[PDB]
């Protein structure tokens, strides 16, 4: 168990023990995607390490940590590669969905979005899901992959 | 076409087992094109063709009925049975019905199902290959190459003798 403390926020538990968990059950209660939470140990200040475990950051039974949570709303650009291998350009937010991504690639290659479905790094992108769960950088690639039928 | 052009596509990893390549050559310089029916069927045909010694007309029927069991082995965990957007019951439903197309969702599940490489190759326009889809980790050599052309069009391709 380790304590939750929101900065404008107030306070809540969780149980664990890695830092990815930790974020899956502060977004299992309060649904803030884990690509927008910073984590530091309170009262240290000192930030959370994403690549290394709890206990070597002084966190152990009954700890306290501090979300503030960070926008990440500031747009960007990444490439889709068509089923040509040739790309373009699009601007995005990290919040916007999968969906409208999609939305966006449909208008610009000419395929309805039920034609073809996106990856990036060798994971299917989920419709419902922010693309800031998947780690997309500036120029980062996504393929988009036809559904042929006939 | 040399034998060191289709020895040497550059396979780019999609998910784990599927994989794209853009290769740059016309259909006819590497594959015979063996046509078929172009009934609803032609999917299930261009696999019987590769697959089923002394094929018929009607050899597409053991592909689908592979496709049900693939189905609901792999169904739901398919990246595009989302698209899809159908239960596995309803899926079968509608798969199993006459003339109904199969697709890239079948390729990919059939793949599984009988331990094979499907490569589907796609042509814009006469037979300049666009794109080539693989199902599957085995090579151009040993895979079931269907060709899919005019939009909707699904025909079987085998190697020319003079390439193996």
């Amino acid at each position: 168990d380790l304590t939750v403390k929101m900065l404008a926020g107030n306070e809540f538990q969780v149980s664990l023990m890695s830092v990815s968990e930790l974020k899956a059950q502060i977004t299992q209660k309060i649904g803030v995607h884990a690509f927008q939470q910073r984590l530091a140990v309170h009262p240290s200040g000192v930030a959370l390490q994403d690549r290394v475990p709890l206990a070597s950051q002084g966190l152990g039974p009954g700890s306290t940590v501090l979300l503030v949570v960070d926008k990440s709303d500031e747009p960007l650009n990444i490439l889709v590669r068509n089923n040509k291998g040739r790309s373009s350009t699009y601007e995005v937010r990290l919040t916007q969905t999968v969906a409208h991504l999609k939305q966006q690639v449909s208008g610009l290659e000419g395929v309805q979005d039920d034609l073809f479905w996106l990856t990036f790094e060798g994971k299917p992108l989920e419709d419902q899901l922010p693309l800031g769960e998947y780690g997309l950088k500036p120029l980062s690639t996504v393929f988009m992959n036809l559904r042929l039928r006939g | 076409g040399p034998m060191d052009f289709l020895r040497s596509l550059d396979w780019t990893q999609v998910i784990a087992g599927q994989y794209v390549s853009n290769p740059r050559f016309n259909i006819s310089d590497y594959f015979e094109i063996v046509r078929q029916p172009g009934d609803g069927n032609c999917f299930y045909h261009s696999i019987a063709e590769l697959t089923m010694p002394n094929k018929t007309d009607h050899s597409y029927h053991y592909i689908k009925r592979l496709t049900e069991s693939a189905a609901r082995k792999y169904y739901q965990e398919e990246p595009e049975a989302r698209l899809v957007g159908l239960s596995l019951e309803d899926y079968l439903k509608r798969m199993l019905s006459d003339n109904e197309w199969g697709s890239t969702l079948e390729a990919s599940m059939l793949a599984k199902e009988m331990g094979i490489t499907i490569i589907i190759w796609t042509v814009a326009a006469s037979d300049e290959v666009e794109a080539g889809i693989k199902f599957g980790d085995g090579d151009v050599f040993t895979a079931v190459n269907l060709l899919h052309s005019g939009q909707t069009h699904f025909d079987a391709l085998r190697i020319l003798p003079q390439f193996e």
